[PDB]
RNA sequence: ACUGCAGGGGAGACUGGAAUUCCUGGUGUAGCGGUGGAAUGCGCAGAUAUCAGGAGGAACACCGGUGGCGAAGGCGGGUCUCUGGGCAGUAACUGACGCUGAGGAGCGAAAGCGUGGGGAGCGAACAGGAUUAGAUACCCUGGUAGUCCACGCCGUAAACGGUGGGUACUAGGUGUGGGUUUCCUUCCUUGGGAUCCGUGCCGUAGCUAACGCAUUAAGUACCCCGCCUGGGGAGUACGGCC
């Protein structure tokens, strides 16, 4: 999932400076991409319980940003949760 | 009344039993007489003795049909095996080749649960 | 546009002149969708290794089309509802 | 001591029959892997070219 | 796709329904319908032949093509998934591309703007009606007819599916939905796919009525009758009706086959 | 993040051959089957055998190992579609975002349960034969549920490495799985040296009541969690939740 040309769409979106692959708003974005593709693939194909743990380590893993993220800027945190969504 | 020259035999040797079948070519038997019918019961059927005169009461009684030569087809985990190609020998049938065609499934069906004797 | 490689295998009873325009028809259902196709070889009667339906020889044609994943489901959909078609083997060439 | 390691670029193909005429025995099973010398990732695609060319029918699934 | 209702009331404690998911445009074609009427059971004596019929809720016939003779090469389109209460499966509008209207019996996996070939060079596709010549084997048929031309009489039940064992030189042999194997002609046409609505079976009409609202009028055993009016009534207290099962008209049960019929010899084996 | 790489990791659809069983037909005729020894049973209304054709379900010989993968339960006929995780290299990016986790939530072998399909082989229950003082068993011949599929429920195993997770350190010897990289380097040997990640055997310090463990710790230390407090009564009662 998510091939070297479909992450840099999603990269000149979120990431800050041209080369950001690593800030909390350049991993929230590609996180919140392979989770909403892997909920397709649950759609269809409900049994998949190995991948769906897979499900659970990114959404886990996006939560954590999420929290750093609305503890070091509060701005920077608004800001992205409008773009993608929360509740 | 028949007369075939050529023939093909079958040795089917279990562990309590051995049946020698004798065949045409196309495959249609001629004689079977095999270790119950050479006069045994019991446990006597699955010696190596009985086995090699089941195979002389089908070679001839396979030769009142003019068959002169057999090949030979054995299958079966038995004792009677060897015992009856060597004694076919001995009765007037040269035997030429012998293939081993004992039936190897590939993982397929269930087998019966172990013996807890 | 994934490489993909088909093996068929024909009917003995059909002659090596009406082989190239028969798979043609089917070969036009990869074009209209946008695919290419490479290389139609097409190896003669062959002698099989056991018996496909009834028969001892088979016609071997190999096909190397370069089409979408949902175009190749589709070629060999209607390969195998074809009366000269005995088996189809759909294989990737890339990882 | 494998072919497949020291010569490169050989590929392993269900379409050539010739080469898998060796690594099959004389009844038509899959060499070991001891007798062979292959390592265990081109047993691995030894193994997958002669179970596809059985399907094609390029070799028999038993012989005697 | 079959809904259950709350235990709202003692009539509805385990009742289910049909959830209608598939049916487009809940009214019927005007020039496809036809008039009936019930008889209760009823011949042209006026007396009651078939029991326990009767009652019942109005209803109007839809005209099913079982036929699909005299279109071949001309597509249609599914209009509409439609409703019918003379049969248990569900009817598909099909506009013809010259302008003919037509109802079939919708196979499963019809859904609505489909394209429906017919004839000798049509498509193994759900829908498609040929003949059984050009069907390969193995392939789930339905709506079979037993003469060629006669009109589709086999397999037309929702859920119902004939398989196609084989063709040997004029002759289709064929697994019916009893096991039932049958050889019939090669001419006769059939409709590739299985038929729809396949979960029927499961409801459970919950209450008394709802057996009445669809025709089914009471039966009453034999055996708390008199003798006078069936073999099993008589006894003192309650019995099983002393002596085997019979009909009520005297008849032991067992076969009832004509032993020589003339089809028997399109019948390879019975059911079981 | 980029670049390479290994794999029975998962789910869906179509599909391949050997064999077991039954059916139709040919040849054939008197036994087959079974056991420590036998009988019940099948067969003489044409069985077993043997060749040809067909129907159907389940399991996937060889490769296959001391080996690979997955958090565990587990996972191998083939191909296609979708999809999870790991390792190495570069050091491009964020800049402590890390560890554990009370309650909670998901997953969780087999047997079992619900509705609906399927049913070859095996086979709890059951029936007969045998053995026996008896034989509600072992053994034999039959055989239903179940084993399989779709969708739910259940939530238990000697679920085991009887060894919770993270991290740092503390002699080596020798196999093996996955990478990367200098030297006689293309004299091929895919041999040797170095290094990171797994998986085994043997072994010093150290520990242990002993057996044993030993760089994959049960060693030397730190952080968080569950648990134990004599054997029975008992993982039972009562109450509650499911
Ligand atoms: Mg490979
Ligand atoms: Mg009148
Ligand atoms: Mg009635
Ligand atoms: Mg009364
Ligand atoms: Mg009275
Ligand atoms: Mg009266
Ligand atoms: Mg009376
Ligand atoms: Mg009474
Ligand atoms: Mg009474
Ligand atoms: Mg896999
Ligand atoms: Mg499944
Ligand atoms: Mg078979
Ligand atoms: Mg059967
Ligand atoms: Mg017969
Ligand atoms: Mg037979
Ligand atoms: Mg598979
Ligand atoms: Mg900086
Ligand atoms: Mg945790
Ligand atoms: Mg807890
Ligand atoms: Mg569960
Ligand atoms: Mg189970
Ligand atoms: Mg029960
Ligand atoms: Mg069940
Ligand atoms: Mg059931
Ligand atoms: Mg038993
Ligand atoms: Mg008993
Ligand atoms: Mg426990
Ligand atoms: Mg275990
Ligand atoms: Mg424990
Ligand atoms: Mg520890
Ligand atoms: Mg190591
Ligand atoms: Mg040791
Ligand atoms: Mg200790
Ligand atoms: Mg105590
Ligand atoms: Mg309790
Ligand atoms: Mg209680
Ligand atoms: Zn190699």
């Amino acid at each position: 999932a998510l091939t070297a040309e479909q992450k840099k769409e999603i990269l000149r979106s979120y990431g800050l400076h041209e080369t950001d692959t690593g800030s909390p708003e350049a991993q929230i974005a590609l996180l919140t991409k392979r989770i909403a593709d892997l909920t397709e693939h649950l759609k269809v194909h409900k049994h998949d319980h190995h991948s769906r743990r897979g499900l659970l380590l990114l959404v886990g893993r996006r939560r954590r940003l999420i929290k750093y993220i609305s503890q070091i800027d509060v701005e920077r945190y608004r800001s992205l949760i409008e773009r993608l969504g929360l509740r | 009344k028949k007369n075939v020259p050529h023939g093909a035999a079958h040795i089917k040797s279990t562990f309590n039993n051995t049946i020698v079948t004798i065949t045409d070519p196309q495959g249609n038997v001629i004689a079977w007489a095999s270790s119950g019918h050479v006069g045994f019961k019991g446990s006597r059927k699955s010696t190596p003795f009985a086995a090699q005169l089941a195979a002389e009461n089908a070679a001839r009684k396979a030769q009142d049909h003019g068959v002169r030569k057999v090949d030979v087809f054995v299958k079966g985990p038995g004792s009677g095996r060897e015992t009856a190609i060597r004694s076919l020998q001995a009765a007037g049938l040269e035997v030429g080749a012998i293939s081993d065609v004992t039936p190897q499934p590939h993982n397929g069906v269930r087998p019966p649960k172990r013996r807890r004797v | 546009m994934r490489p993909y490689e088909i093996m068929v295998i024909l009917d003995p009873t059909l002659d090596e002149r009406t082989v190239a325009p028969s798979l043609e028809t089917f070969l036009n259902v990869v074009r209209k969708d946008g695919g290419k196709v490479e290389k139609v070889d097409i190896w003669g009667k062959r002698r099989l290794a056991y018996e496909i339906a009834k028969h001892a020889e088979g016609i071997y044609v190999v096909i190397d089309v370069k089409a979408a994943p949902a175009t190749v489901s589709e070629l060999d959909r209607q390969l195998s509802l074809n009366e000269s078609v005995l088996r189809t083997k759909v294989m990737r060439t890339d990882k | 001591k494998c072919v497949f390691c020291a010569k490169k670029d050989q590929a392993i193909d269900y379409k050539d029959t010739a080469l898998l005429r060796t690594y099959i025995s004389e009844r038509g099973k899959i060499r070991a892997r001891r007798v062979t010398g292959n390592c265990v990732q081109h047993q691995r695609d030894i193994a997958l070219a002669v179970k596809n060319a059985r399907e094609v029918a390029l070799l028999p699934f038993t012989s005697s | 796709a079959i809904r259950k209702y709350k235990p709202t009331t003692p009539g509805r404690r385990g009742a289910s329904v049909s959830d209608f998911a598939e049916i487009t445009r809940s009214t019927p074609e005007k020039s496809l319908v036809r008039p009936l009427h019930g008889r209760g059971g009823r011949n042209a004596h006026g007396r009651i032949t078939t029991r326990h019929k009767g009652g019942g809720h109005k209803r109007a016939y839809r005209m099913i093509d079982f036929r699909r003779n005299d279109k071949d090469g001309v597509n249609a389109k599914v209009a509409h998934i439609e409703y019918d209460p003379n049969r248990t499966a569900r009817i598909a509008l099909l506009h013809y591309l010259d302008g003919e209207k037509r109802y079939i019996i919708a196979p499963n996996g019809l859904s609505q703007g489909d394209v429906v070939e017919s004839g000798a060079n049509a498509d193994i596709k759900p829908g498609n009606n040929l003949p059984l010549r050009n069907i390969p084997a193995g392939t789930l048929i339905h709506a079979v007819e037993l003469r060629p031309g006669g009109g589709a009489k086999l397999a037309r039940s929702a859920g119902s599916s004939i398989q196609l064992l084989g063709k040997e030189a004029s002759y289709a042999s064929l697994r019916m939905p009893s096991g039932e194997i049958r050889r019939v002609d090669v001419r006769c046409r059939a409709t590739v796919g299985e038929v729809g609505n396949a979960e029927q079976a499961n409801i459970n009409w919950g209450k008394a009525g709802r057996m009445r609202w669809k025709g089914k009028r009471p039966s009453v055993r034999g055996v708390v009758m008199n003798p006078v009016d069936h073999p099993h009534g008589g006894g003192e207290g309650k019995t099983s009706g002393g002596r085997h099962p019979v009909s009520p008209w005297g008849k032991p049960e067992g076969r009832t086959r004509n032993a020589n019929k003339s089809s028997n010899k399109f019948i390879v084996r019975r059911r079981r």
